[PDB]
């Protein structure tokens, strides 16, 4: 790790600096806060992976 | 002619209050966010680095006006 292990939506590739920064200065939300409570492999829904969700839906 | 001598009543009652703000109460100022500066880099002719506090820097400013300056975790 170069930077804290956190969902990457929290990072922005900086202008003029080779480095990333956090789009909320220094606050950090852990992975657990992206998913529903107790989500298997933090997942929108536990039944399937992204592709599984797609083709089940189709 | 004068028929009388009397004592001068007056009603001085202020019962209404009108206060109007003078203009300069609403004039602008320059306000700033303020964080603790962890470090500074200056470069114009020759680069110079000052490090006040070494931590992982969560924010970085770059400012070009006279000298190139970079305020770290500023």
């Amino acid at each position: 790790l170069v930077r804290p292990d956190v969902p990457e939506d929290q990072y922005v590739d900086s202008w003029y600096i080779c480095t990333s920064m956090t789009h909320h200065m220094g606050d950090y939300r852990p992975w657990s806060a992206s998913a529903p409570p107790n989500a298997f492999r933090f997942r929108p829904f536990n039944e399937f992976d992204a592709k599984g969700r797609e083709y089940v839906q189709y | 002619m004068f028929l009388i001598h009397f004592v001068h009543y007056k009603t001085i009652l202020q019962k209404y209050t009108f206060k109007f703000k003078h203009i300069f109460l609403s004039i602008d100022k320059y306000n700033s966010l303020f964080f603790n500066i962890s470090g500074i880099l200056i470069w114009l002719n020759i680069i110079h680095i000052n490090i006040i506090l070494i931590k992982y820097s969560f924010f970085i400013l770059i400012n070009n006006f006279e000298y190139l300056i970079i305020l770290i975790s500023t």
